[PDB]
């Protein structure tokens, strides 16, 4: 509806 | 709030030898 | 579609 | 390893007024 | 030394 | 042990 | 590898009004 | 907002060998 992640393929955060 | 994710992670994941 | 976690494959939270 | 971390967030939060 | 996590104000995993 | 995140004020991953 | 970080994101954060 | 993202990540990933 407002704001949301799809089809979203590796995720690192920091590292 | 997610959809298809695929591997997720925060922070850090490493490993140690010495 | 909602807020929540669908299709999540391996999730890993500090570490 | 986190240290220090403020506020920590990950996906989407957000709210519904209709 | 070891993967952990401290001083953390607040966590939102997902929603 | 070496990749690691220090301070570190507000995080945001996606939102 | 993160230091001295001052207001990490990444995507997109805004709001709405009508 | 994030659609249709093909390897995302933020901050530093390497490796070491000595």
């Amino acid at each position: 509806p407002l704001v949301n992640i799809y089809n979203c393929s590796g995720v690192q955060v920091g590292d | 709030t997610i959809y298809n994710s695929t591997g997720i992670q925060i922070g850090a994941y490493n490993y140690m030898e010495i």
